[PDB]
DNA sequence: CGCCGCGTCAGACTCGTAGGAATCTAAACCCTCCCCTTAGGGGAGGGTCAAGGC
DNA sequence: GCCTTGACCCTCCCCTAAGGGGAGGGTTTAGATTGTGTGCAGTCTGACGCGGCG
């Protein structure tokens, strides 16, 4: 496309939408807030296996009068327990019910924008759905290693029956080998379905009224999340618009803007369209914080905290004003005495404020010689260091000879040397079954020994650290 | 290092806790002080030499 | 206040002076260069200039 | 009411409630579930004020607990009105 | 088939010195965890000081 | 000489009543505002290989 920019790329991809008038916003908020409502109508009759709010206003239990917050709840639940009384009459899709349920949703219209309260409902029937789909999952990949057979009639005769296993007699009719080629694990295809018709017994309904108004209740969750999409996509210009003052402070523009559009389509599902004000007016507070939230998480080498970033900037805009005020710059305390702080912290403060520098920095006049060349390893030892250690310890085993075998068995073991770990005297002593205090008496023995000057000078050669 | 913790039982010596930056004069040179400064934060003692 | 140190403390026309001599001053304030910014680079430069 | 106002109608600090909320002497009205943020009523201002008028006479807080919720136990005041009797003298 | 445009790769070695490193705005409210405050108590684990039994 | 007592002693950690001070983390905020911007860098010559168009 004879450019590879994605700021470019990013640029014209945007430009083909048009701008909302103040009336096109209003109508398309008013499918958002339907649509939601359309679902939670839907999610009525469903059976007592919903998470139904029988007892969530008891659950729980702008300020509203408590009698008022403890009667309106009673309109809903007293229609409610004599209206699907009519459960039982004529199977499960009942005229009446269908009217009635509806006025419940005339009254359940009321409502609008809440919390994951009303998700935590929908929710009720996603662990009870898919639920029901994988189960009948099971039965194909128990059918399809033993027997082959055209799926169109199988599964349509499926979806429209669901009375008994006699719509197997369905796949007999045509007289072709297939039919009963399958032997000895019809009984798994019963296990499944078997098991799945007593997660119907829990229910107390069939699948194809369940999944029947699923169909429909999947409709209100799409025509919300489509409107919430074109809603979105109207108005990315006046995230490019805002971030565009945010600039050279640690990130990129395109990273800017990837964050300002995760703020919009928060703003976007917060709105209100009744309280009578634009679309721009609150949209702008949630696109702005999401911009300065990733400036102070993101953009440093070492992360400082989001209060230590408030008391530099405000530092930094109190030294501003004094030096504009004074001709010079403040010494600590001029700022100490402003700020109200104690000048030891000021004095901290100051030093944590500071960007590492690159190890390809030239030093010199030309560009061969970078900072990265001078730097040192620290952690290395020297080896007159190692070659004192091994004569010491030659030494030391050479002194170890001259007494007891014994008694230098105990200052082996005291000391730890040549062994994994030091020892302490019960536990040595556990070994030699002596007292607590005989190993301190021949340790006595054994360091007044060790200081007599015929042997002491080949290790005193050693000490003058 | 456990030789040199037997080292210290044996002559008694102890370390303490500070370490020994000085400035020097590096090796080669040779030469005749002629001046001195010194030069201490505002918040700090000054010294009898400053 | 950053524009102006960081020309006069960093640039590559902002050298330290060369004091063995009076010679070696009063030469140093009278040179001129064909480097910088806004000039050639020394690995471009030809035989003719 | 939000613990930041229900401070100031008492004039006590945030603090104190925390810590009379970790003891057991002085428990919110309502906590919310997810946030828990601490609200409070008038009743609890009338408690508070007794809660005071208790503390106002010397007595610790396992004594005030022991006396705002068990039986008078009378024994517990004129013990006390030896130990003020006591003081003085010392 | 042939010419031209355009994009990629290359351009000697060893030494010296030279301080510091360059713009850039959110504010009110809540919560939990960690250490601090007097003047000593209490225990756990590991050492030391005379005295004899043999 | 080779062991057993009964005293003594030390350091290290955790504890007391009623909060105080701080570090580090969460959340919302309703008049409207709807396409970047640097007072850019652009700056060498020679050989070679492949694609795109006549
Ligand atoms: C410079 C420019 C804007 C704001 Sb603000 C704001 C700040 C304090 C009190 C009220 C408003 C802001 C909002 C969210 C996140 C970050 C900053 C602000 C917001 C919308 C419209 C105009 C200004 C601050 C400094």
């Amino acid at each position: 496309g004879r450019t590879t920019d994605p700021v470019r790329m990013y640029m014209r991809e945007m430009g083909t939408v048009e701008l909302l008038t103040r009336e096109g916003e209003i109508d398309i908020a008013k499918r958002i807030e339907d649509g939601i409502n359309q679902v939670q109508c839907s999610v009525a009759e469903y059976p007592e296996a919903i998470t139904y709010l029988l007892e969530q206003y008891d659950r729980v239990e702008n300020s509203i009068d408590p009698e008022l917050a403890r009667e309106k709840f009673a309109e809903l639940r007293a229609q409610y327990v004599v209206t699907r009384d009519t459960i039982k009459a004529k199977g499960r899709s009942h005229a009446t019910a269908q009217e009635e349920i509806l006025k419940l949703s005339e009254v359940f219209k009321q409502f609008r924008l809440v919390p994951k309260q009303f998700d935590y409902l929908v929710n009720s029937m996603r662990v009870m759905m898919d639920r029901v789909r994988t189960q009948e999952r099971l039965i194909m990949k128990l059918c399809v290693e033993q027997c082959k057979m055209p799926k169109k009639n199988f599964i349509t005769l499926f979806t429209g029956n669901e009375t008994s296993d006699t719509w197997f007699n369905a796949a007999i009719a045509m007289n072709k080998p297939w039919s009963e080629k399958l032997h000895d694990v019809s009984e798994e295809v019963h296990r499944a379905l078997q098991k799945l018709q007593q997660i119907e017994e829990e229910t107390g309904l069939t699948i194809e009224q369940v999944k029947d108004i699923n169909r429909r209740m999947s409709i209100g969750e799409a025509k919300a999340r489509r409107a919430k999409k074109e809603m979105v996509e109207a108005n990315l210009r006046l995230v490019i618009s805002i971030a565009k003052k945010y600039t050279n402070r640690g990130l990129q523009f395109l990273d800017l803007i990837q964050e300002g559009n995760i703020g919009l389509m928060k703003a976007v599902d917060k709105f209100e369209y009744r309280r009578g004000y634009k679309f721009s007016t609150y949209a702008t507070w949630w696109i702005r914080q999401a911009i300065t939230r990733s400036i102070a998480d993101q953009a440093r080498t070492i992360r400082i905290p989001v209060h230590m970033i408030e008391t530099i900037n405000k530092l930094n805009r109190i030294s501003r004003q004094m030096l504009q005020e004074m001709g010079r710059e403040p010494t600590p305390e001029e700022l100490a005495e402003r700020m109200l702080m104690p000048e030891d912290k000021i004095r901290k403060v100051l030093k944590i404020a500071k960007e590492p520098i690159s190890m390809e920095t030239p030093i010199g006049d030309d560009e061969d010689s970078h900072l990265g060349d001078f730097i040192e390893d620290t952690t290395l030892e020297l080896p007159l260091d190692s070659a004192t250690t091994e004569s010491l310890r030659a030494a030391t085993h050479d002194v170890l000879a001259g007494l007891t075998a014994r008694e230098a068995k105990v200052l082996r073991m005291r000391f730890g040397i040549d062994m994994n770990t030091d020892y302490t005297l019960e536990e040595v002593g556990k070994q030699f079954d002596v007292t607590r205090e005989r190993i301190r008496q021949i340790e006595a023995k054994a360091l007044r020994k060790l200081r007599h000057p015929s042997r002491s000078e080949v290790l005193r050669s050693f000490l003058d650290d | 290092t456990p030789e040199e913790k037997l080292l210290r039982a044996i002559f008694g010596e102890k370390a303490s806790d500070v370490k020994d930056s000085s400035l020097r004069v590096p090796n080669g040179v040779s030469g005749t002080v002629i001046d001195v400064q010194v030069f201490t934060r505002d918040g700090v003692e000054k010294d009898k030499r400053a | 206040s950053a524009a102006v140190k960081e020309f006069f403390g960093s640039s590559q026309l902002s050298q330290f002076m060369d004091q063995n001599n009076p010679l070696s001053e009063i030469t140093h304030k009278r040179r001129i260069s064909a480097l910088g910014p806004g000039g050639l680079t020394r690995e471009r430069a030809g035989f003719e200039v | 009411s939000q613990i930041g106002l229900f401070s100031k109608i008492c004039r006590v600090t945030i603090k104190t409630l925390h810590y009379y909320n970790k003891i057991g002497l002085l428990v919110p009205a309502y906590i919310n579930p997810d946030n828990g943020y601490r609200f409070y009523t008038s009743d609890q201002l009338m408690k508070f004020h007794q809660i005071a008028s208790l503390r106002q006479l010397g007595f610790t807080i396992t004594e005030i607990v022991t006396l705002t919720q068990d039986e008078n136990s009378c024994h517990i005041i004129e013990r006390r009105r030896l130990e003020i009797q006591k003081q003085i003298r010392d």
